[PDB]
């Protein structure tokens, strides 16, 4: 009902070293995996890539992924991250 | 010739006909603001964006 986790990556570009991490949200479903995976994955991508020390720089963005008539079963929230 | 053993009559006829067609057309007619998405290597932009409206019953 309100329980969810396993934030994972979705996009590592190095032009302009941008992180995006994903997770999945059900309709009547929250979602806060721990606040600081979310940050030691994109640290582990920048770091993977030539830069490092990602930082959040902005807010969680919620685009419905599955349609089913006038509802949203699942919900698609994803945090960006700079790498610096 | 003395009987009708020459007389001869015969008639033949063949005719055929195919037809085929197709049509396709689409057209758009709005404005939409979008947001990059991201910088390619080029310095493409990759643009999505979105728009709801809620008339009324939908
Ligand atoms: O010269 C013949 O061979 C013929 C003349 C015709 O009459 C022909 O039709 C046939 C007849 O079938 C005899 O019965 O005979």
């Amino acid at each position: 009902c309100t329980i969810t986790r396993q934030a994972q990556v979705s996009e590592a570009s190095p032009i302009s070293g941008i992180v995006r991490l994903t997770y999945n949200q059900p309709l009547f479903f929250t979602s806060r995996t721990d606040d600081y995976v979310s940050h030691g994955t994109a640290t582990r991508e920048c770091q993977q890539m030539g830069y490092a020390d990602a930082v959040s720089f902005g807010q969680p963005v919620g685009t419905c992924s599955i349609y089913a008539g006038s509802l949203c079963l699942n919900t698609r929230f994803t945090l960006s991250w700079q790498c610096r | 010739f003395g009987n009708s053993r020459a007389d001869m009559e015969a008639s033949g006829g063949n005719s055929f006909n195919g037809k085929g067609g197709a049509n396709a057309s689409n057209t758009f007619s709005g404005t939409l603001t979008v947001t990059v998405d991201q910088v390619l290597a080029n310095g493409n932009l990759h643009v999505v964006g979105e728009k709801q409206i809620a008339i009324n019953q939908g």
